[PDB]
């Protein structure tokens, strides 16, 4: 890889610079290089990895949605034939998105997950696996769509099982996992009741544990709890 | 779109 | 080039899609492909070309400024030595920015400018030449900095001379040229009085010609006049 | 930064 010659610490330093400069493609490439050094990641380094790829794929998803909407409108009755260009360009963006997802999944499989023994790290990586399979599922239309959806579900479920056994109900990683798995249920698995149930139970169990927290931990937990509430409001 | 983190 | 196999009309279509998706790197690559077909550009196509590259280089300039500020702070007294990484990454962004500028200048030189005979097209392309030399000048620190600054000045001046002879004082291309040349004076050439004089005279001569315009032309001209006023306010 | 177009 192109980052093979750069020191691990320098890659991390530059990922932080790239973040400050809002250069998320660079940030992701630096963090990929750092992962490929083969050492486990710290908490901060996991955050850098996730922020980088979330921002890159987030942009791709937004672009894909714009293009897919234009494509859908083109295939309505009364729409003038404009040739293959809309489909082609949607496919181009789609293929790039799939590439980034495959890259992230590859880092998780080689070898982040298998070396992650602490609950926080294992849950975080399994959540990421669920997330990137979910992004693949958003654009899937073929023979494998069901298996892609099930790959997302399986990763999220393993993360949920560990999180419930090993982490308090206010832990931000546990909360974020539940938020995202709930969205998976609503948007991907066609299970809006399960989505709502998950978000509500997660919110309520966190509420009951806030009394145990410092001011700073309270801030962190309540921020994600508000996201759960926001989704519940959208869905009910 | 719903919130995710 | 990678766009050599795509129809000119399809490249233009896809540039418009890329704009809608806020995919400005793609937009620029499509427009580069379209220019390289060798035919002159229409007014709309000139706009697409300029929008694409303005957005790509704009992002690079913003990133470069973030990194240069961090680098400058690192070289103050009391700042802890952090190694070569800040300089390296600023250089990386800088080299990419210079590459995009060189690409645009290359399209102008081969062969957009030489084929542009109408005042609007020739002024537009010469303005672009001034702009991309100005971006090169922003990051220049070596033997060639003076020649880069003079290249920008020369292009802007040729555009100004044509614009004054051939276009009304409210023409948006004439106005935009003057706005940018004024910024060149203030930020690049260390000539703030010339910047102010240019912006003021341009504003005043446009004001006097608004009476000739339709409602729609008035809207277009007054928008750029407000930018001149905004700069004057910043500078006085 | 000043306005340019
Ligand atoms: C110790 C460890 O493994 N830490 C990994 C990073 C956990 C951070 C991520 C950022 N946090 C957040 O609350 C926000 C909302 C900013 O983003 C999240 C991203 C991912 C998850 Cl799983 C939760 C939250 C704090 C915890
Ligand atoms: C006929 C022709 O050659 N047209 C080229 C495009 C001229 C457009 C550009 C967009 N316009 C603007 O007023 C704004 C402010 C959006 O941007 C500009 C960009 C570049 C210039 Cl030179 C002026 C304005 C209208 C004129
Ligand atoms: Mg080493
Ligand atoms: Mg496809
Ligand atoms: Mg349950
Ligand atoms: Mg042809
Ligand atoms: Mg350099
Ligand atoms: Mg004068």
């Amino acid at each position: 890889g192109a980052m093979g010659s750069m020191e691990r610490a320098s890659l991390i330093q530059k990922a932080k610079l790239a973040e400050q400069a809002e250069r998320y493609e660079d940030m992701a490439a630096f963090m990929k290089g750092a992962v490929e050094k083969g050492e486990e990641l710290s908490c901060e380094e996991r955050n850098l990895l996730s922020v980088a790829y979330k921002n890159v794929v987030g942009g791709q998803r937004a672009a894909w949605r714009v293009l897919s909407s234009i494509e859908q409108k083109s295939n309505e009755e009364g729409s003038e034939e404009k040739g293959p260009e809309v489909r082609e360009y949607r496919e181009k963006v789609e293929t790039e998105l799939q590439g980034v997802c495959d890259t992230v999944l590859g880092l998780l499989d080689s070898h982040l997950i298998k070396e992650a023994g602490d609950a926080e790290s294992r849950v975080f990586y399994l959540k990421m696996k669920g997330d990137y399979y979910r992004y693949l599922a958003e654009v899937a239309t073929g023979d494998d769509k069901k298996r892609i959806i099930d790959s997302a579900r399986s990763a999220y479920q393993e993360a949920m099982d560990i999180s419930k056994k090993e982490m308090p109900p206010t832990n931000p990683i546990r909360l974020g996992l539940a938020l995202n798995f709930s969205v998976f249920h609503y948007e991907i698995a066609n299970s809006p009741e399960e989505a709502i149930s998950l978000a509500k139970t997660t919110f309520d169990e966190a509420m009951a544990d806030l009394h145990t927290l410092s001011e700073d931990s309270y801030k962190d937990s309540t921020l994600i709890m508000q996201l759960l509430r926001d989704n519940l409001t959208l869905w009910t | 779109f719903p919130a995710t983190v």
